[PDB]
């Protein structure tokens, strides 16, 4: 899927 | 005045190390409720131990989710346990929203804070919005966009293109739009312009923000590539 | 009569890809209360689904039980605490697997392999549980684990080519049994290099293959760092 | 500590 913000 | 607001930040640290996620996000919980404003570790301690917790749950979430369309009894074995995570995930996302309306968001000075748990109350409303099925589904959908665009409209004008934050929410608003809106077209609207933007200043980004500022608009564009 | 031992089976397998082995162990446990023999596939789901769920314990406890001493007295009896929920946690596990082992599992093995992989397990869950095992009774946990490793490397010792994967495993778990808990650096290499070598004999033979030389390797790499 | 079976 998309990417999105992680740390 | 009953407990200690000190030792829980602690408690959420010490949980962090040993890698009990679920325990984390409970100490912080703890202290979120305590009123005070969230210091920008305690902040991060809050962010990073319930992502990390409705993480485990989107991810188990789509796995079974999908050997689920992919016998009837052979079905309903793994329809009721894509139920079973989906309430265990909207609980989960319940939990934060509410600590984000009812203490976080209506305590926090900070633009780039009004900013920050504003675009999680997008995040997590849509993480909601995505194992949310039926007719109460356009209705959390739209929690979202809203929440998002209260903080885009912050950042838009409070913070440099350049800034992670807002990167980030310009970021995760976009993936709103492509995802969950199936607005394939306003997706990569922002996109760009956000990345765009960023670039123009991007020899300044002193030797701070830096690093995840081009980490990023790296997904930023990495987003806009596998979209064309 | 009262439930469905495959669905259960099928279960334990829709956890693992979800990636959600206390789920997992929970539906093995179910199955192995039927009373029939796991199968290979069974078995293993099993073993992986409890190792998976202690090895997360086991692993916070290293962390949490470390940091204990170090900032070793409200500072530090947070962190004592949380070791012993944590311990607890762990003690479960070990005695949900152990019993499954003593009552159900071994008792009911044809495979001499069975006998030694079970075995294996049994020596295995006494020793997490003499890791964290403090006081007295530990002596004593320490000791069902040295009979149960034993009995099953005399079992393999006399039933599996020093090439197979299970026996070389055997001997690198129960040498490491050694040297941790045992205190014995001595007999530690002593089984260590013994199985290794033996396994080089024939390491012109080797399917196994692959898993073969990957415990070997632990083996040595044992060996070296010890 | 020492390494052990692990897959």
């Amino acid at each position: 899927k998309s990417a999105t913000t992680t740390v | 005045g009953s407990m200690d607001k000190n030792e829980l930040v602690q408690k959420a640290k010490l949980a962090e190390q040993a890698e009990r996620y679920d325990d984390m996000a409970a100490c912080m919980k703890s202290v979120t409720e305590q009123g005070a404003e969230l210091s920008n570790e305690e902040r991060n301690l809050l962010s990073v131990a319930y992502k990390n917790v409705v993480g485990a749950r989107r991810s188990s979430w789509r796995v079974v989710s999908s050997i689920e369309q992919k016998a009837e009894k052979k079905q309903q074995m793994a329809r009721e346990y894509r139920e079973k995570i989906e309430t265990e995930l909207r609980d989960i996302c319940n939990d934060v929203l509410s600590l984000l309306e009812k203490f976080l968001i209506p305590n926090a000075s900070q633009a780039e804070s009004k900013v920050f748990y504003l675009k999680m109350k997008g995040d997590y409303y849509r993480y909601l919005a995505e194992v949310a099925a039926g007719d109460d589904k356009k209705g959390i959908v739209d929690q979202s966009q809203q929440a998002y665009q209260e903080a885009f409209e912050i950042s838009k004008k409070e913070m440099q293109p350049t800034h992670p934050i807002r990167l980030g929410l310009a970021l995760n608003f976009s993936v709103f739009y492509y995802e969950i809106l199936n607005s394939p077209e306003k997706a990569c609207s922002l996109a760009k312009t956000a990345f765009d933007e960023a670039i123009a200043e991007l020899d300044t980004l002193s030797e701070e923000s830096y690093k995840d500022s081009t980490l990023i608009m790296q997904l930023l564009r990495d987003n806009l590539t596998l979209w064309t």
